[PDB]
């Protein structure tokens, strides 16, 4: 919990779920679980709700999905706030990335996710660790908040 | 012309800021 391999876990975890290539064995953990339910129904809100400006620019390769998502989120996050649903965008915006990716990348090479994931986990980790830690980490604090009733 | 850094930055703060608020304290 909180330390860059865990994120990077609920990072990749994240991504095989949109892109419909799940690890076989042992399953997700919890968290995950909790996870990608509420950042996909977040993703999809958000994807409708800005298609023709996602479609004006080209995820042509991982350096421009790393730099729009650095980009993207040192804007979001500038005004010094952070929150469970903030976190929770993060995840969504990377699924958009690795989709527009997919789509859109000139050398398609099968292990981008993975690298996409990592620079997640960086920010997640770097810019906002101390405060996840702070509200209770991943099972006190995210899964407490947004588990089913 | 229109900012697409900016625009998708503001909207992914604002639906997370909303959906924070949707979930009360549990």
């Amino acid at each position: 919990d909180c330390e860059f391999g865990y994120i990077y876990r609920l990072a990749q975890d994240y991504l095989q779920c949109v892109l419909q290539i799940p690890q076989p064995g042992s399953g997700p953990s919890k968290t995950s679980r909790v996870l990608q339910n509420v950042a996909f129904s977040v993703q999809k809100e958000v994807e409708k709700n800005l298609k023709s400006c996602l479609d004006n620019v080209n995820v042509v390769s991982v350096d421009t999905a790393r730099t729009l998502f650095n980009q993207v989120m040192e804007k979001e996050f500038e005004d010094g706030i952070i929150n469970w649903g903030r976190i929770v965008t993060i995840f969504a915006f990377e699924g958009i990335l690795i989709k527009k990716l997919l789509r859109q990348q000139i050398a398609p090479d099968v292990d981008t996710y993975k690298e996409i994931s990592y620079f997640v986990a960086e920010f997640i980790m770097n810019n906002t660790g101390e405060w996840i830690r702070q509200n209770g980490g991943w099972e006190n604090g995210f899964v407490k908040k947004f588990e089913p009733k | 012309q229109e900012d697409i850094i900016r625009n998708i930055a503001r909207h992914l703060a604002q639906v997370g800021d909303s959906m924070d608020r949707s979930i009360p304290p549990g």
